[PDB]
RNA sequence: AUGGUGAACUAUGCCUGAAUAGGGUGAAGCCAGAGGAAACUCUGGUGGAGGCUCGUAGCGGUUCUGACGUGCAAAUCGAUC
RNA sequence: UUCAAAUGAGAACUUUGAAGACUGAAGUGGGGAAAGGUUCCACGUCAACAGCAGUUGGACGUGGGUUAGUCGAUCCUAAGAGAUGGGGAAGCUCCGUUUCAAAGGCCUGACAGGCCACCAUCGAAAGGGAAUCCGGUUAAGAUUCCGGAACCUGGAUAUGGAUUCUUCACGGUAACGUAACUGAAUGUGGAGACGUCGGCGCGAGCCCUGGGAGGAGUUAUCUUUUCUUCUUAACAGCUUAUCACCCCGGAAUUGGUUUAUCCGGAGAUGGGGUCUUAUGGCUGGAAGAGGCCAGCACCUUUGCUGGCUCCGGUGCGCUUGUGACGGCCCGUGAAAAUCCACAGGAAGGAAUAGUUUUCAUGCCAGGUCGUACUGAUAACCGCAGCAGGUCUCCAAGGUGAACAGCCUCUAGUUGAUAGAAUAAUGUAGAUAAGGGAAGUCGGCAAAAUAGAUCCGUAACUUCGGGAUAAGGAUUGGCUCUAAGGGUCGGACGAUCAACUUAGAACUGGUACGGACAAGGGGAAUCUGACUGUCUAAUUAAAACAUAGCAUUGCGAUGGUCAGAAAGUGAUGUUGACGCAAUGUGAUUUAUGGAUUAACGAGAUUCCCACUGUCCCUAUCUA
RNA sequence: GAAGACAUUGUCAGGUGG
C-alpha cells in the first residue's frame, strides 16, 4: 500500500447533495496501485470555505478529462454523475453503490461490474437492485450510486503464461502468493 | 605547535572539553590582551580539547609566548 | 572575478573606500602575427570580488599609474 | 591512466554522489562532484514546459532577482502563454452567456 | 567507522590512558603486593565490547 | 513481409505456454497496442498504458476503456440505453 | 605502430587471425546506419539544389529505405537515369 | 511448569539505495518490389521484443565419492555441473 | 629468489644498491561503508609474540598526531515503532496515534468584538537536502591548516542606480526581454517528486597521434627513431542547442522526417525570430601558481637567476553523464520538510521631495560532534597474525568478441622456515608402439571435435523450433587489385581518412584458430510440461511451486483470522472480473483416463570416432 | 441518520464437540 493514491470513495452527504446539485470537475484519471479498476482525480468547491476540494472517485468507463459533472440529487441522468437512486427509473445500470447512505461505497466497485436496478418502494422510500453475483437485494433510496459500468471490463479475460507476471501481481496488495 | 606558532602567529591551548569556539575567543583576548581572527577546535582522543587559534595581522607570537612563559 | 571595459567605471572602484591594495601584473604575449608585447594586467582588491582590468598599450599604463591616488598601496607583479 | 578517488565519504554511485572528472594546473587529476540536475517548472493546465524561466535549484531561486523566474504578463511564472488564452477567452464567453441566461429568464419571469 | 559518537570517543580515551604498565615507583612502597599491572590491555587480544 | 503462417504477433514468447492459450493472448495483444480513434481529434493517435487508460497524444486528452480496448459491448449497449432513458425520463 | 600500420595496409585480416563474427567485427547495424544516413543528405543536398523535385526526392525516400540501393555511385547512376527518363517522359 | 532473553548467521514480507561484459537466433510494426479482380499473398531489407540461448564476473554446491580430513577449514581446496 | 656494502658480536630473513621474477588494472594498486580502536609517525629496545631465526615488526616502553560557515550527522518524512487523551486490565503495564478532548495564537481596534484548524514527537552518516576550488604544507591528517580566490544563509543600515509631479518601469505583433521596478491575510500551481531495457545524437575524461620546442636512452649495424613533459579549477561576465514556442502565408502532382514512421488546415514544408544554458567556446580566475629544462652559487640558514610551458586530427574506440525517441507490464514504477511564483489586492506611500533593501556596492557573525589509520591469503568476524567471509568507486596498451586467458607500463609486494640430496610409493600434471572398451556391475575418469567463413543440415512438431544438428572443404606469411567515405566547386573535379569485405598472384615441414583459451555427436524407451526452489553438516528427484481448468462459500451486523479484555485488531485506502479454500497442473481428446514438439546436473539400451579401461607395463617433470 | 426494550452486556442451565 506504498503507492496506494486515496480510496475509492464518495463526497459526503452534504446540503447541496441533499437539497440541489454541484458542478465537480474532473483534472486526471490515474491507475491505482493494485487495483483491477483505475480512479479519478476529481474537484469540487467547497462551498463553506474559499477553496477547491479535491475527490477522489472511481472511473467508470466512458468518462474522459476535461469532463464536468453535475451531481446531488437534481443532476441530469447522465454518464459519470451520481444521484440518490429514487429520482431513476428502474433499469438505470450504476456502480459504486452505497450499501448505507452516506458510507461511500461498498458494492459493485471492482473492475467492469456492476448493479441493475429493476424496482422501487417509492413509498416508505427504497429500491431493488441487483448484485453483480445476482442476489436481489431493497435498499433505501437516499444512499447513493455512480452510473456505469467500472471501466476495465475484460481485465480477467487475458491469461498471464508466466509465473513472473502474477509474482508481479502478488507483491502490490498482499503477501498471498506462491500457494500451496 | 612551535611551527604553527612561526608560520601562522598561532597559538595552541589545551582547554576544558565543555567549552567552545566562542569563550576561548574571549579568555584569551580577555587576559592576555590580543584579538584574534578565528579559531579551530578538536577533540584529542585523551578526552581532551585544543584548540589553534589565529592571532591578527597586528600582534606577534614570540613576544607574547615569553609574556606567558612558555616558549 | 571580474572584467572591466570602461575605465571611466574603473576609477571609482579604486576610489570607493573598501579597497585598500590592489597590483599591477605584466604579460609577454603575441597578436595575430604581431610582435611580443608586453601586456598590462591590473588588479584591485574588491572584498566582495576582484575587479581586475588588462590592457595592452604601455603609455595607457604610465598614465593611469600617474592618474591614481598616492595613499593607494600597489605592488607589482 | 591515472585513477581518481571520490572526495566525499560516500563510495556508492547515488544518484547525489555524482562523478565528473576534471583534469586540474598542478598535473594531477580529480573528481568532481556534481550536483543534480533542473527540471523544467511545468504548466498547471497545460502539462507542458514553459519559457523564458531559469531551471534552478528550489532554494537556488532564492538568490536570483525576480526578471529570471519570472516573464513580465499575468499568470507569468506559472502558465504556458497558450492555456493562459484559452482560460481568458473561456471566461469572456461564459460571461457573455451569462448575460444570455439573463435575457431568457427575464423574458419567461416578463411572460409569467 | 570514525564518524564515531562523542561517548565512544570518550571510553576509549579510558581505555587508552588505562593501557599504560606500572608507574616504576610503586614498586618499593611498604607491604606492596600489586607487581604488575594485570588488568593491563591490548587491542588484538581483547576485545572491550565497545 | 507476413514472416509466419498462423503464429502471427505472439511468436516472441516461442514455443511456451501452449497454443489454445497463445491464441487467446495474440487476441489480446494486437488489441491493447494498436492505436485507436479520438473521439475529440479523430485521429489513430490513442494508446493505452497502466491498463485500464487511454490516451491521445493530439489534444493530450485521456479517457479509461476496457483493459485492452478503448470501449467495450458493454459501453456500446449502456451508451444505447442512457440516450434513450435521457429522453423518456426528462420528457 | 608497424603492426598497425601493416593492418592499414589490409594484412593480418586473413581467415585465420579472425576469431569473432561478422557482427562482432562490424556490425550490420552500423553499416547500414552510415550508408543510410549519407543517403539522406546527399537526396538533401540534391533537393536544395533542385536536381530532383520534391515528388522524387520523397518516393527515393521509401525507395531509399528500402533495397535497391547499394552504395553512393550505385544511386548516382539511379539519378543520372532517373534525370533521362525525367526528361523522356515530359519530352514524349 | 514459572519468569526472562534472542531475527548481527538463516527463513519470510516491506522500505530505501546499488550491481550484472561479449555473443547466437531474429517477434511485431514498417519500407521497397512482385503476384492477385479483390480480399489478401510471396520475396529483399528494416527494426531489436522474447521469464529464448551460449558465456564470463555474480549466485549455488550436482558430482567425482578426488586433494585434505592427527585439515588452512568445528564444511576448506581444486575439478566438474 | 641471487651478489656486494653498512649496522652490529651474530644475518638464508633487517636497510640500501646491481640483476631476476610476479600481481598485469573485475590487481598483491589507491580510497571508502559496518566493525576495530592508537594499530597511524618517530625514538629506544628484544625476556616474551611474529608456530624457523630476528639487529626487523601491527609486538614492548616513552611520546607526537586527528583542526571545517561549504564533506557528513543535526533537519525531512518513508515502511514503521511510539506518547498525551481515554478506555480495559487484579496488576507489571496494555489497545490506540488524532481519535467519544475546553489540546493551541493571534490581527487590528475601543477589556470588548473578529479569523483561523492542525495535531505531538522519533526513524536514513547510501534516499530529499543552501553554499568551495586550486596550489603548497607535515614524520603522520586535509574539499578542514597556510597563500590566494568565490559562494550560501541570517542580520542591521548608508550610498549608487531605477520609478515618480501620470506614483507601484518601459520595450517587443508575439515567443520574450533589461540592472531593479512595493504589497499582507487567504487561495492555486510549480520544483523537491522518482521505473527497466533497447537503439540514436551530443559533449566530458581516457586511448591512437601529426608538427614544433625541451630532457633521457639504443646506436658494432639500421632506424628524420623509442620513452616522458608541454597542463589550467571553483565562480562570475558574454556567447551558443534539440524538443518545444511565436509572426508570415496556405499545402494534392500529397509533402516533411527518423537508424527505427510518425506528423499536418487543431495550419505542415519553407523564410524570419524567443527561450531553457546540462554541455560547448572566449576572457578574467592565472601564471604570479604548477610543470620541463639549463646555468649558477654552497659543509652553506640553503638558496639565486634564466628560458620554454605551442599549434593541430580522427574514430561505430573504452568508461561515464545528459538529451530526444521507442518498447516494456492485470507490475505504470513514493510522501514530506524547504524554496519560488501566480491570481487575489487589506494598505502604504512623492514634488520639494519620497519610494525602492528580490538590482549593484559597502559592514559584523556563522556555534556542538565525527574527521588519523587498515578495510584484509597479518590490521575486522571466524577461541588465532586461520589457503575461509564481508557491501562499493577509479579500471591504461598489445592480444583478441571480450571485463575470458597470456604479456607489459603507472603503483606495490618480492611475504608463504631454509639447506643437500633423486630410493621406492604417493599427489597434481604428461607421453606411450600394435590392437582399440576385449577390461569393468557400470565408456567411472582420461582422450577425441570445439574457434571464424562457404555449401548443407532429416524425421517429428504445440509449425514457434529442434540446430553450433549431422556432415564435407577452407584458415599462415609477403606484395597487389576492386568496392565501401567526408570537406571544398559549380557532367565531373581538388583536398582530407578510416579499417571492413571480396578477388589474383609469389613463397616455406606442406605446417598455419599453429601457443593460450575452446561443443564430442547420434539411434531408441520411460518420467515430470518448462525458467525456477530446497533436506548447509550423508539424499538437489519421477519431490515442491507455477500459469490453466472446474467446483464450493460470503452482499458488511458479511467471509477468513486474531486478542488478557476493551470505546480492540488484519485482510481493508477492499466489495463478486472481488475475498477465500479446494482437487489438478502446458496441449490434442480431477485416486483423473489414450497422446504429445522443446527442456531437464532426471533413469536405461545401443552406433560412430576416441583413447593405457586392458594385453602390459615403461619413462619423465614439481 | 439507522436501531430501539429486542438487541446487547454481567451471570446461569440443554444438544454438539481433539
Ligand atoms: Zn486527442
Amino acid at each position: 500500500t506504498r503507492l496506494r493514491q486515496g480510496a475509492a470513495k464518495l463526497r459526503t452527504l452534504d446540503y447541496a447533495e441533499r437539497h440541489g446539485y454541484i458542478r465537480g470537475i474532473v483534472k486526471q484519471i490515474v491507475h491505482d496501485s493494485g487495483r483491477g479498476a483505475p480512479l479519478a482525480k476529481v474537484v469540487f468547491r467547497d462551498p463553506y470555505k474559499y477553496r477547491l476540494r479535491e475527490e477522489i472517485f472511481i472511473a467508470n468507463e466512458g468518462v474522459h478529462t476535461g469532463q464536468f459533472i453535475y451531481a446531488g440529487k437534481k443532476a441530469s441522468l447522465n454518464v459519470g454523475n451520481v444521484l440518490p437512486l429514487g429520482s431513476v427509473p428502474e433499469g438505470t445500470i450504476v456502480s459504486n453503490v452505497e450499501e448505507k447512505p452516506g458510507d461511500r461505497g461498498a458494492l459493485a466497485r471492482a473492475s467492469g461490474n456492476y448493479v441493475i436496478i429493476i424496482g422501487h418502494n417509492p413509498d416508505e422510500n427504497k429500491t431493488r437492485v441487483r448484485l453483480p453475483s445476482g442476489a436481489k437485494k431493497v435498499i433505501s433510496s437516499d444512499a447513493r450510486g455512480v452510473i456505469g459500468v467500472i471501466a476495465g471490463g475484460g481485465r480477467v479475460d487475458k491469461p498471464l503464461l508466466k509465473a513472473g507476471r502474477a509474482f508481479h501481481k502478488y507483491r502490490l496488495k498482499r503477501n498471498s502468493w506462491p500457494k500451496t | 605547535a612551535m611551527k604553527k606558532v612561526e608560520d601562522g602567529n598561532i597559538l595552541v591551548f589545551q582547554v576544558s572539553m565543555k567549552a567552545n569556539k566562542y569563550q576561548i575567543k574571549k579568555a584569551v583576548k580577555e587576559l592576555y590582551e590580543v584579538d584574534v581572527l578565528k579559531v579551530n577546535t578538536l577533540v584529542r582522543p585523551n578526552g581532551t580539547k585544543k584548540a589553534y587559534v589565529r592571532l591578527t595581522a597586528d600582534y606577534d607570537a614570540l613576544d607574547i609566548a615569553n609574556r606567558i612563559g612558555y616558549i | 572575478a571580474r572584467e572591466i571595459t570602461d575605465i571611466k567605471q574603473f576609477l571609482e572602484l579604486t576610489r570607493r573606500a573598501d579597497v585598500k591594495t590592489a597590483t599591477v601584473k605584466i604579460n609577454k604575449k603575441l597578436n595575430k602575427a604581431g610582435k611580443p608585447f608586453r601586456q598590462t594586467k591590473f588588479k584591485v582588491r574588491g572584498s566582495s570580488s576582484l575587479y581586475t582590468l588588462v590592457i595592452n598599450d604601455a603609455g595607457k599604463a604610465k598614465k593611469l599609474i600617474q592618474s591614481l591616488p598616492p595613499t593607494l598601496k600597489v605592488n607589482r607583479l | 591512466a591515472q585513477r581518481v578517488t571520490f572526495r566525499r565519504r560516500n563510495p556508492y554511485n547515488t544518484r547525489s554522489n555524482k562523478i565528473k572528472v576534471v583534469k586540474t594546473p598542478g598535473g594531477i587529476l580529480r573528481a568532481q562532484h556534481v550536483k543534480k540536475l533542473a527540471t523544467r517548472p511545468k504548466c498547471g493546465d497545460c502539462g507542458s514546459a514553459l519559457q523564458g524561466i531559469s531551471t534552478l535549484r528550489p532554494r537556488q531561486y532564492a538568490t536570483v532577482s525576480k526578471t529570471h523566474k519570472t516573464v513580465s504578463r499575468a499568470y507569468g511564472g506559472s502558465r504556458c502563454a497558450n492555456c493562459v488564452k484559452e482560460r481568458i477567452i473561456r471566461a469572456f464567453l461564459i460571461e457573455e452567456q451569462k448575460i444570455v441566461k439573463k435575457v431568457v429568464k427575464e423574458q419567461t419571469e416578463a411572460a409569467k | 567507522a570514525a564518524q564515531k559518537s562523542f561517548r565512544i570517543k570518550q571510553k576509549m580515551a579510558k581505555a587508552k590512558k588505562q593501557n599504560r604498565p606500572l608507574p616504576q615507583w610503586i614498586r618499593l612502597r611498604t607491604n606492596n603486593t600489586i607487581r604488575y599491572n594485570a588488568k593491563r590491555r591490548n587491542w588484538r587480544r581483547t576485545k572491550m565490547n565497545i | 513481409a507476413k514472416r509466419t503462417k498462423k503464429v502471427g504477433i505472439t511468436g516472441k514468447y516461442g514455443v511456451r505456454y501452449g497454443s489454445s492459450l497463445r491464441r487467446q493472448v495474440k487476441k489480446l495483444e494486437i488489441q491493447q497496442h494498436a492505436r485507436y480513434d479520438c473521439s475529440f481529434c479523430g485521429k489513430k493517435t490513442v494508446k493505452r498504458g497502466a491498463a485500464g487508460i487511454w490516451t491521445c497524444s493530439c489534444c493530450k486528452k485521456t479517457v479509461a476503456g476496457g483493459a485492452y480496448t478503448v470501449s467495450t459491448a458493454a459501453a456500446a449497449t449502456v451508451r444505447s440505453t442512457i440516450r434513450r432513458l435521457r429522453e423518456m425520463v426528462e420528457a | 605502430r608497424a603492426h598497425a600500420q601493416s593492418k592499414r595496409e589490409g594484412r593480418h585480416s586473413g581467415y585465420g587471425k579472425r576469431k569473432g563474427t561478422r557482427e562482432a567485427r562490424l556490425p550490420s547495424q552500423v553499416v547500414w546506419i552510415r550508408r543510410l544516413r549519407v543517403l539522406r543528405r546527399l537526396l538533401a543536398k540534391y533537393r536544395d539544389a533542385g536536381k530532383i523535385d520534391k515528388h522524387l526526392y520523397h518516393v527515393l525516400y521509401k525507395e531509399s529505405k528500402g533495397n535497391a540501393f547499394k552504395h553512393k555511385r550505385a544511386l548516382v547512376e539511379h539519378i543520372i537515369q532517373a534525370k533521362a527518363d525525367a526528361q523522356r517522359e515530359k519530352a514524349l
